């Protein structure tokens, strides 16, 4: 349902066959699918099958994966975040989102 | 927008407010910027979270006044700020930061070391 | 024994390259 | 809510009473329900009750089930995939989806 | 102790044979 | 968000504060909320707060709860089903749904 | 160690008695 | 996707990076996102990115987090509830919702 | 070994202060 | 619709097809129904899953030909069928079922006993 | 709406019905309210769940007739009711509740103690 | 579309590009196809993932040049490709594959054996 360049999967810690959520910044649709692999280096983000009703080529999306863990571990957990610009050029990876200030 | 490191050449009203919160000890103007005396700041969701002053003398550069807002510490803001200052000043082969005003030198050393700097008498170096 | 659901990771602002109803899916 | 030929449940490793997601290729709707059994050999896919607002007879859908497991197991996990054509004739079962190439 | 949600299996492109609001459901 | 006669919660094995899904047979909307208790014997099904955008008085809904368990247990699991008619009169409870035949 | 999501129970065809945006919720 | 005053996170027992559901009382939309922290005392509730298609400034929302636990623990579980009025002034915290009576 | 999904906590009737498509997110 | 126990007085074409599958040994007509000779059936999603014949003689009643389709066994269909036959014939104080044609008497006894019947020579009683 | 503690000065038809369920022993009128003789009630989703009578004499106050509907006990309704009565009567420095009509004194003591009251002969005090 | 095994009789521009990636050592034309000299390929999402050449001589058939793109190995593509070549050539009772050009014979043997072929001197047979 969504094929993703393997390098992007690794950066964000997403697995082939893992459930993922897609939030479409362009058209506001929010949908859940699973990841398949695309060829490393291809830069591909392919929205396939029934999911293609929910995005078009050129749409800017945010792709997330969620895990479960005990409360004690979740208090120190750090997510794997990867940031893109342009034609799917990876600009930065990080392990935390900053605090939004007034 | 996502965390972004910017060079400040002009200050908006908002930049002035945020810089007061970062550096309550400075009252700018008094912040004169020019080609060799630069302010880099970390911007997230339209606010400045951190800033540092940079003094360039060709292949030598000095850093001062590094501070990340206490509310957003230990989320990688200072590290990205310093990384990007180094990367955008590829002419500089020797960097120095004095231990002036540092609130906790032992945290600063841990941080600077994570960034490849060596603790020296009076500051940290990467040369 | 309370288990939390946590963000694991995210791809922030990737652009869709292909969208096809007939691809697998 | 969705009754499914028992042979199709077995092929995909879906259980009676298991939560399932339905993605409608025909009309783009995405809904979650649970599986009930239909008679083995009947080829039936019956969308029942409130779910029948979301599909019509003749719609082509994709039915999925999701499981949870520890990270280490998930790295080697292989899904149970079954592929249909025509009037619900099962053409192939498989344990992996290929990599999409450029 | 991190637990992942994984595709277990899928029925790819089955066709709906019956749809009835009054069936159970 | 949904207050439910305690006798109905007990019949279906739903707990106060448990996540539940509501599928509206009348208007086709599908939403997820949590259960609160209503007074035993009141027959009440109250859709409250933001959820009241999704149902009206008189709508016929199906309310479900989902649990997780290991694969081996799930193969023998039997759900708690309760069946209503008229003005929320409980007609039957059961532990299985039959097989749909051709 | 694969964990399944199963229907626990269901209230089949109850009728909504009250719906109020200002109730708690 | 949703930044929330840290004092509000603590009151409700929500963690930075925890999945949350948002139910919009104003416009009826229901969406799921994750929590990020906003500055303590700021009173901020910021709906960011693709989620901003689903709420506007001034909308009244209900933000919830869900956890999983064994059946035996869930029978005595008490949720962390915090109640607001006006410009995000916290009026009360509680550990139970009352029973709705006829 | 049946595991339930339970309300953990809730913020009841907070008001949105900011909404921006370009904020992170 | 949900599982429902019906008394059959007239048969649709579909009822005829489904009853062939339940009782392949009967070819009806040959199924004469009247006030004392009744057929009860279990209906789910517009199909008959199970049926039983009931012979009423006032305070005595007899059951024969109980069968649930093999595809939908052990999901409570036979029990609900027999429960509802008893409940809708409150005048009957003594019920008898012969062991005639029963494929597996030991399963039938387990079932009948779950329904409050006592095993006797040649059948099961509830009186 | 969410649980709210109200001072009742006038009674709607619904308030009359709900107060019958809370205090079946009272038949009001007979519930005369005025500035020194107050009824506080806990309202949830347009129904009264609990109520208490308050008698004010300047810096002294008395509570009587505290009852939470049995259906909604042990969910914090009585505690919030008493908290809010105290908070809205900041002039009162000494509070007394008699043990009159209390169905279970040992539960009442546990409750009153959780609220900072001391068990005394014949009632509970907070002074 | 889903993984599909096709017999190639004509080549599109895309087929030419994909076959270059599968068989960089061949430069076709040089790929002459006719009734007895066939190319089968595995197609997924509009790209060729794998291909094999088949030489038919009635009840004897030979396979050569089997390759699956390295990016998509161990996902069942080669097995389905060979399965479908055998199934679509039911006249062939003896199949041979030479060990020519095989990069790793020990992986090829494991694969061929999984497909019911016997390792022989110089190749694998199913006869
Ligand atoms: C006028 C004037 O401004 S004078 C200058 C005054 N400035 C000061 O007094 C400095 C005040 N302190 C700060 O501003 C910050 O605490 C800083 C700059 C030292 C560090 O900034 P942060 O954004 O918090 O650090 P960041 O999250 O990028 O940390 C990166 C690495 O540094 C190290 N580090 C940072 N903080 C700590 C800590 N408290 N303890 C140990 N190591 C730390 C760690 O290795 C860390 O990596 P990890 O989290 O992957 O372990
Ligand atoms: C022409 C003619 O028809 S002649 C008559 C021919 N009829 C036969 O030969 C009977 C064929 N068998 C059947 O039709 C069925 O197997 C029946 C009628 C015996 C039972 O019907 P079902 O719908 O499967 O039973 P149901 O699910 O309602 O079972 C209720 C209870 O009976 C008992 N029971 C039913 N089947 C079994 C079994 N195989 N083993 C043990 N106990 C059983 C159990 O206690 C069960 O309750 P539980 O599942 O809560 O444990
Ligand atoms: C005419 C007339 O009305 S005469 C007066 C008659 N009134 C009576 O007879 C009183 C009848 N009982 C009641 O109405 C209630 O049971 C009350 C008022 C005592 C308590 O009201 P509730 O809403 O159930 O109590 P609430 O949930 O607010 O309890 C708060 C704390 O009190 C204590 N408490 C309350 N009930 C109990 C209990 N049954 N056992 C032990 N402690 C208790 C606990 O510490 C509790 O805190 P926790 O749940 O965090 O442990
Ligand atoms: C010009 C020319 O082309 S000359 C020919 C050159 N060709 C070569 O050198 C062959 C290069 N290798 C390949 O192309 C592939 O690795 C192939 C054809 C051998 C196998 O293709 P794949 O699609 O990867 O195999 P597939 O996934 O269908 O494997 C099926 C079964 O084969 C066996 N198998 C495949 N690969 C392996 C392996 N690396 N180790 C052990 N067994 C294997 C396994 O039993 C496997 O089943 P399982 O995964 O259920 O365990
Ligand atoms: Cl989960
Ligand atoms: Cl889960
Ligand atoms: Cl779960
Ligand atoms: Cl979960
Ligand atoms: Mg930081
Ligand atoms: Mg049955
Ligand atoms: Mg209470
Ligand atoms: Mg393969």
């Amino acid at each position: 349902s969504c094929a993703i360049d393997q390098d992007f999967l690794d950066a964000a810690g997403i697995l082939e066959n893992e459930a993922i959520d897609i939030w479409n910044v362009t058209n506001g649709k929010r949908f859940s699918v699973y990841a398949i692999a695309a060829e490393r280096g291809s830069r591909i983000i392919s929205v396939n099958g029934a999911a293609a009703h929910c995005a078009s080529v050129g749409d800017i999306v945010i792709i997330a994966s969620f895990v479960t863990m005990p409360d004690e571990e979740a208090r120190t957990w750090r997510p794997n975040v990867a940031y893109f610009e342009g034609d799917n050029e990876m600009k930065r990876t990080a392990k935390a989102i900053p605090v939004q200030v007034a | 927008m996502k965390l972004t490191i910017i060079r400040l050449e002009k200050f908006s009203d908002q930049d002035r407010i945020d810089l007061q919160k970062i550096w309550p000890e400075y009252s700018p103007s008094s912040l004169q910027v020019d080609d060799n005396h630069r302010i880099y700041a970390a911007r997230f969701n339209e606010r400045l979270l951190a800033a540092v002053r940079v003094t360039l003398s060709g292949t030598e550069g000095a850093l001062d006044s590094l501070r990340v807002r206490e509310v957003t510490r230990r989320r990688g803001v200072g590290q990205y700020l310093l990384e990007e200052v180094l990367r955008n000043n590829p002419g500089v082969s020797c960097w120095w930061m004095a231990d002036a005003g540092v609130e906790d030198r032992g945290v600063m050393t841990a941080f600077m070391q994570a960034l490849g700097f060596t603790a020296q008498q009076g500051g940290w170096e990467k040369c | 024994s309370m288990i939390r659901t946590m963000l694991q990771g995210k791809l922030h602002r990737v652009k869709v390259t292909h969208a096809d109803l007939h691809y697998e899916g």
